[PDB]
Parts: C-alpha cells; structure tokens; sequence
C-alpha cells in the first residue's frame, strides 16, 4: 500500500475512485 | 462541451456541455470532494441562484484560463 491508490480529481490524471 | 472543469474525475467534460455555469450548490455539506467552484458544464440560467452561487454563460470568456491546478 503505497504508490497503488491515489485520488485524482481537479485535474492531474483520469478516473478518481473505482 | 469542453467547457473548462469536469463533473467527478478530470480528463472528460461532463455529458451535456450546453452552457457553462459556474454552479456551487454545496445544499449541504457537498457531497464530494467539490469542485472548482463547478466553472459550468450544463443547461442555460434556469432560474438557479438562491443559496447556490452560480455564474451561468454560454462560454466566451468562461474558461479561457492558464491552468486550473496551482502548486
């Protein structure tokens, strides 16, 4: 548990939760 | 479509980008983690307003900007 889950949102990168 | 911020996640530009609004009906406590301030993606002023902070327009000047993030 590290660099696996990350929340986007804003604007950076694409789908936020799954 | 392609107005400036996005519905949830980034990347796409919600479904319906009629109008862009800069609707904030936060009703209560939000929901999510918000917005910037929701810049728009939807209908034309419908009656909105009345708690909701919302700048409705049909671009022109809506999103034109340098970036939405700011380290």
């Amino acid at each position: 548990y590290r660099g696996w889950k990350h929340w986007v949102y804003y604007t950076c990168c694409p789908d936020t939760p799954y | 479509i392609r107005c400036f911020i996005t519905p949830d996640i980034t990347s796409k530009d919600c479904p319906n980008g009629h109008v862009c609004y800069t609707k904030t009906w936060c009703d209560a406590f939000c929901s999510i983690r918000g917005k910037r301030v929701d810049l728009g993606c939807a209908a034309t002023c419908p009656t909105v307003k009345t708690g909701v902070d919302i700048q409705c327009c049909s671009t022109d000047n809506c999103n034109p900007f340098p970036t939405r993030k700011r380290p």
